[PDB]
């Protein structure tokens, strides 16, 4: 969630959007609100 | 006992073995 | 079944009452009221479990009751709850550090509960049936309401076979993995019979549903799970401590998995108690290490015995009470037994035979209380059996004065050693 | 195999999730009184992650969409609303409410 | 769960100068301040090897204050806290202990790119040549966005038998690592059989060959022991991971050689970020001669992390000299070679407020008038013993029915418990009793 | 009770890998043509078994 | 027979049925008090109720706190286990001083598991199994038992099989004629090899021609087996097999091997607790016997307050030598018998006497009874006499050297010369220091 509120991208598009971009903001935090792979699914971690 | 002396081997070097027979059967 | 009475057997746990108030004599502990009151304020603080790192140090006299108040709060404490009791010389290793070992007795003393619902078949084998081809076969279950058939796949057909398990079972399939596990023969498991085979192992078959989900609890200890990430190995953990286990991330790689897992509600943290005995035997490495070890949030609370009090602390030329530097010690709250009143004496006697199982006179009470005062308590107990195999070989029933005193006679007490060592043997 | 390479889960859905954690809580205390229960929720693939998370503690339920066609939409409702047993009902906010 | 938490930072304005109550820390000003600009020297990432020393009496606040430093500068770089003991290793030289502790705090963020193969494989074959080992194995997989197949390795075939595989069940495959899990079954086929040993899985998703960028961190340390004694991953060298794994004095000629090469090559090619951090050795006074020796050379060194020393002690002998005695415990040399921070010994009013933030900090109601007496007994006693009575005070008070310590709490509770300085007049009056 | 079965439903060729047969090792300790001592050898270019 | 060792003479505590001594019953003479003192002791261990009890035989050296408290070993005889460790067997460089303690701790402690076990063995004459009734559908060929004949040198007897022994029958891949081994309740089948009256007459074959068995065709027998704690343990700890390559730890001998209590407790004690309560196995709690316990360090002593305190210890004898001494480990604390006061507090000490020259006298007899000398009554009265002026043990060991000499000088038994003739070959240690005090 802070991660995603906080992206270049995102602070852009809170400043300045044609409505449905914004609404896809606070719809993709429907995503992160509800559970996350809806958002993203957890990776498979990994040694380096 | 059948330490191989430089005799026996220089002997086994003379002229060669002749081959088996081993096909007959008899008892 | 065989763990013969040893020195504390007799000690069921702290006499308290639901007030945390000590009783005379009751639960096998006698008199020693502060101390034990004191004992039972920190065991209510290690059930609540919310402070990390709290320590306590038992003082006092040799022969007042520390040890016994440290395993009446292990008895009263019960299982599900780590108490991991050790002496202080047990961490001189030398295929580990005094200090790796003191992280090693700290870490096993918390626990880490994983708590899950599974759902699990449970019933008796009516039939087995398998054909050889990709084998394939069926199965019938039964519990006294109802029955039901499974068709097999081929690693279930596997696993069935690997058991040898057959008509007359009664056993249990796990769902999410297919292990089976035969409780015994149901009634209906006799053989044939005509000739020798498997015993007469039988048992009780199911009631209720056939299928049912119930709890499974995987408890281990902090260390447990340290040792079996450390190296692939890992069955280390019961092997030997054949450890040094590596600081980078697997202590604050533990830690915070074992933090999300408490967080995200997968995993119940379990504090623990630790009881170092002889704590004076730690080295001044050692207590510098306790210093920090207790500043943490995987710190299970740890309880401390010492006899001694002015003395120089263990590798160094520094007096100190407790043997112990007033650096650690002031990390502690200490609690101080008392000797022994002549009535304690008496009941703790009395309590002792009475968990021995012989009988005494009032008389031979009398007197073996008058030698446990003038000489000391332990002796006073060892007088115990000693007395009543004496009566026992005379064929009597109960112990007398006379042979309480004969085997007085017969044993000597360090007071009488150290008199009758007036011979210069090789000193 | 575990010592080299860890994986998601995937088996306790609500691991990552204070909301599914909180509605185990509640539903757990409300099995107790097994007054049954109507779950609503928009996102038809969010019902499919509470269908997941009902199983994982056992519930029976049953669950309506914009997708099960008319009929099925009639049975389900007649084998909630006169029939025991289940003890939830997960369903679409706009389709189901 | 408790124990330093109250703490959470250095309480200081945007000046940096002591808010004298704040963030947890309600006194030691001077040294709180000195604690920022050692933060600020920190997060500037310029120094190498500088070196601090909080010392003062027990209890006087320097662990705090070290941690508090810790929570100052965020869970973004790497705090290593050591105790001094800690050194005396059996596996592993004494110095060496200390010269990786080093390596630890230095932190790299470097971001890894690595390719995955996922989905239910619908065929298998291994190409068969003659040598006459396996060739390869060719795969095809699904995903419920789409489908493809391909070639890998006879080492990938043979961890796929380790998994012992099966067509037409689900698999992951990350081919930089090397590395398979069988998934299970996919759900479809839940119904093939009313008795399994599966594990039935929805089919995966997005790409059936997909690619991510994953910021990972890691330490020099991590880097060293990785190429120390390697897991490898496709090798039979576990071999030495077995019958052997032990510690080793690993060397510079990779520790300040080949991995500092590598790290550089990492950096000045964009693809890592150094992140220097703090290496915090507690009760420093007990380190041996020869460490206190060998920090010479280790904070010399221009690659070595910023070091916090706490000490405890007057003066006194140093460890492993058993004749020469310096301050702090702690040998001249390298006392010229650290920046000291004093720590002060508490007043009255700042020790009953640190017995107030205490009490709010693990959920403890207390009357001020208990307060007040809990304060009367830090002073005579000390600080840390009248801070730990709050708990049993309120277990007491639970008992009474309370819901709030007051004086007859405190007053039984510090009737059960003594503290050090109340036990030694025990032990003095009655000499010969205790041993 | 709980007995078991196995049936080879299958051809019966398959329960005939077992029965019949079992016969013993005919041969009984020889005797040389020489010496008339129970044999120890049997000569390869001949086959008589033989003692000394 | 084996040879003569110090303490081959003591044959038991010499006590008759009220607990006393005569003057020198089975071997030993004198001590009655001491004698009498761990005869209780010795029925503490009989008893098998008490933990962790430990006693101190402290004494003068050569005052036979070794004797009797090996005394104690044969009056419990070979039944029970009794542990000889000497005080300076636990530096040790593998492992530390306390796990050596522990070791040695349930050492002593046996535990003697009963348990019959019943096969059947022969040449295999019949195989033949028993075809049935269809179970279900026409297959035909349903077996539902199988005939096996076994032959051994007692009679030829047929047995029936469920058909799961078939299958193993056949996985074990056995055939007419030759042996085979079968185990009643588990129900293995192992072929212990082809018959030898199929006899290895031009087979070269290793594997076993394996004679036809003794006795009957079917045998059982109540095997006994006695293991220590520390057996199971050690057994747990590092274990046999040839496979999980772990077990491949070969090459490799075992340091690093201090046992843990995960598994000495939590894993072991319940195994050992159920086959008691089961019927199948008594424990023998035994003797842990420390001599020259003198030896151990500050921190061993104080380890054993805990390990006797224990529920699961055996009773431990303690022997000492030393008076007023300092405590090893310690910087400069002195204590009696160079053992801390704590722990004297948890020891019953039993005191050993100096003997008298009559006492010495009897003990030389019977020295010389046991070596196998004969000795005159003058060269024994010599022995005594020169024995009052040294330590007893010196007088005993004249015994065989003089009987050389004596053997040498055509004697047949030790006359007055000989014990004089060795008393100025040899000295003692008196004797010697007196030398050593004259010359620089
Ligand atoms: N309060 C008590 N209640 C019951 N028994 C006691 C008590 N105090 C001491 N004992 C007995 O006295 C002996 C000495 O107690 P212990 O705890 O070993 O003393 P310490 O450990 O303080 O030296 C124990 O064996 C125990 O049986
Ligand atoms: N300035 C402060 N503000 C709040 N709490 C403090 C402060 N100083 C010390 N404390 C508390 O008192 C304890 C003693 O300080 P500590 O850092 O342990 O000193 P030392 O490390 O010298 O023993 C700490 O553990 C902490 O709980
Ligand atoms: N009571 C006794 N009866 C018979 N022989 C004895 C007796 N006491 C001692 N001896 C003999 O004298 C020797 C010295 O006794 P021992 O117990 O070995 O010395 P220590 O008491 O120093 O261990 C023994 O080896 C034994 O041969």
């Amino acid at each position: 969630y802070d991660d995603f509120m906080a992206q270049t991208t995102t602070k852009e598009t809170l400043a300045t959007g044609h409505f449905m971009s914004v609404i896809n903001i606070l719809m993709q935090l429907r995503k992160v609100c509800n559970h996350p792979n809806l958002f993203d699914p957890r990776p498979v971690t990994s040694p380096f | 006992r059948h330490r191989l002396s430089r005799r026996v081997l220089l002997e086994v070097a003379t002229a060669p073995d002749p081959p088996p027979r081993p096909k007959p059967v008899k008892m | 079944r065989i763990e013969r009475i040893g020195a504390h057997s007799h000690i069921r746990g702290l006499g308290l009452d639901d007030a945390l108030e000590p009783r005379q004599a009751s639960q096998g502990m006698v008199g020693q009221l502060a101390a034990r009151r004191a004992a039972g304020v920190v065991l209510e603080m290690i059930r609540e479990g919310k402070i990390a790192g709290r320590a306590v140090l038992i003082a006092g006299q040799p022969g007042t009751g520390k040890t016994a108040i440290a395993m009446g709060m292990a008895q009263a404490l019960g299982p599900d709850t780590p108490f991991t009791a050790i002496a202080g010389s047990e961490i001189f290793s030398l295929e580990m550090s005094k200090t790796e070992a003191l992280t090693q007795a700290f870490r096993r003393s918390i626990g880490v509960r994983i708590k899950e619902e599974t759902e699990i078949i449970e019933g008796e084998v009516v039939e087995i049936q398998i054909d050889r081809p990709s084998k394939v076969g069926k199965l019938t279950l039964k519990t006294t309401e109802m029955e039901t058939i499974y068709d097999l796949g081929t690693k279930m057909i596997e696993s069935l076979t690997k058991d040898k398990v057959q008509a007359g079972d009664v056993i249990t399939i796990d769902k999410a993995t297919g292990k089976i596990s035969k409780l015994g023969r149901s009634f209906t498991r006799a053989r044939d019979y005509d000739a020798m085979g498997s015993q007469t192992k039988f048992v009780q078959c199911p009631d209720g549903e056939l299928q049912k989900r119930k709890e499974v609890v995987h408890t281990v200890s902090l260390h447990e799970i340290d040792v079996i990430n450390s190296r692939t190995q890992g069955f280390l953990a019961l092997f030997s401590g054949d450890t040094g286990e590596i600081k980078s991330e697997v202590r604050e790689q533990i830690n915070a998995k074992v933090a999300e897992w408490r967080e995200e509600g997968k995993a119940e943290i379990i504090p623990g108690v630790l009881f170092i005995d002889e704590v004076h035997m730690l080295d001044i490495e050692s207590f510098s290490f306790l210093n920090r070890a207790l500043e943490s949030d995987m710190a299970p609370v740890l309880i401390m015995a010492t006899n001694r009090g002015i003395t120089r602390i263990r590798g160094t030329s520094y007096q100190s009470p407790h043997g112990i530097p007033i650096d650690l010690l002031d990390r502690l709250l200490i609690v101080s037994t008392t000797p022994y009143s002549e009535k304690d004496t008496k009941q703790i006697l009395r309590i002792r035979c009475e968990e021995e199982d012989v009988e005494m006179s009032e008389d031979a009470y009398t007197v073996l209380t008058r030698i446990g005062l003038e000489t000391s308590l332990r002796y006073a107990i060892q007088l115990i059996t000693a007395a009543s195999l004496v009566c026992r070989k005379r064929k009597g029933t109960e112990v007398q004065v006379d042979d309480i005193k004969r085997v007085y006679s017969l044993f000597l007490d360090e007071s009488r050693s150290t008199q009758y060592m007036k011979e210069y043997q090789d000193a | 195999c575990n010592m080299r390479t860890q994986f998601p889960d995937l088996r306790l859905i609500q691991y990552d999730c204070g909301k599914l954690q909180t509605l185990a809580v509640l539903l757990r205390q409300l099995k107790a009184e097994g007054h049954r229960v109507l779950i609503f929720t928009q996102m038809t693939r969010m019902l499919d992650v509470l269908e997941q998370f009902l199983t994982y503690h056992g519930h029976l339920y049953l669950r309506l969409d914009g997708s099960t066609r008319v009929e099925q939409r009639q049975a389900l409702m007649e084998r909630f609303n006169a029939d025991k047993r289940i003890f939830c009902f997960i369903l679409s906010t706009r389709s189901g409410g | 769960i408790a124990s330093h938490s109250h703490v959470k930072g250095l309480g200081l304005d945007e000046s940096g100068l002591a808010k004298q109550a704040a963030s947890g820390l309600v006194g030691q000003e001077n040294a709180r301040e000195a604690c920022g600009v050692i933060v600020e020297l920190i997060k500037s990432k310029k120094m190498a090897g500088r070196a601090v020393l909080l010392a003062g009496p027990p209890g006087t606040g320097k662990t705090a204050l070290a941690l508090a430093i810790a929570q100052e500068l965020g869970s973004k770089v790497p705090f290593c806290p050591m105790v001094g003991s800690e050194v005396y290793s059996t596996e592993i030289k004494k110095t060496e202990v200390l010269m990786e502790n080093f390596r630890r705090a230095i932190g790299l963020r470097i971001k890894e790119t690595k390719e995955v193969y996922e989905g239910e494989v619908t065929e298998l074959t291994p190409c068969e040549t003659e040598n006459k080992t396996i060739s390869h194995v060719i795969i095809g997989l699904k995903t419920a966005k789409g489908t493809k197949q391909l070639k890998l390795d006879p080492s990938i075939f043979e961890s796929l038998q380790k998994e012992r595989v099966e067509a037409g069940d689900v698999i992951y495959i990350e081919a930089n690592s090397g590395a398979v899990k069988r998934q299970g079954r996919c759900d479809t086929y839940a119904t093939e059989f009313d008795l399994e040993a599966e594990e039935y899985v929805p089919l995966p998703k997005g790409d059936v060959h997909k690619k991510k960028e994953i910021i990972q961190d890691v330490t020099l340390h991590d880097l060293d022991v990785a190429n120390a004694r390697p897991q490898g991953g496709q090798d039979i060298l576990s071999m030495m991971g077995q019958l052997m794994k032990p510690k080793k004095t690993e060397i510079t000629d990779k520790l300040r050689g080949e991995i500092n090469k590598v790290v550089n090559k990492y950096i000045d090619q964009g693809i890592a970020e150094l992140v220097p951090g703090v290496l915090f050795v507690d009760e420093v006074h007990m380190l041996d001669i020869e460490c206190f020796t060998y920090l010479h050379r280790a904070l010399e060194s221009s690659i070595a992390p910023i070091v916090i020393f706490a000490s405890n002690r007057g003066n006194c002998v140093i460890r492993g000299t058993e004749d020469i005695t310096s301050p702090h415990g702690i040998p001249l040399d390298l006392l010229d070679r650290v920046m000291i921070i004093r720590t002060m010994l508490y007043t009255p009013q700042e020790m009953k407020q640190i017995i107030k933030i205490r009490a709010q900090t693990e959920g403890i109601n207390i009357s001020e008038e208990a307060l007040n007496h809990l304060g009367e007994i830090g002073t005579k006693t000390t600080l840390r013993y009248s801070v730990q009575l709050l708990t049993p005070a309120n277990l007491l008070a639970k008992i009474n029915g309370k819901d709030s310590i007051e004086k007859e709490h405190v007053e039984e509770i510090s009737e059960l418990f003594y503290d050090a300085k109340s036990s030694a007049k025990i032990l003095a009056d009655q000499q010969d009793k205790y041993m | 009770c709980s007995r078991t079965f196995i049936t080879f439903s299958d051809d019966a060729t398959f329960e005939e890998w077992f029965p019949q047969g079992r016969p013993p090792k005919v041969p009984v300790r020889e005797v040389c043509p020489v010496t008339h001592r129970p044999a120890l050898y049997r000569d390869p270019v001949t086959d008589i078994p033989y003692a000394t």
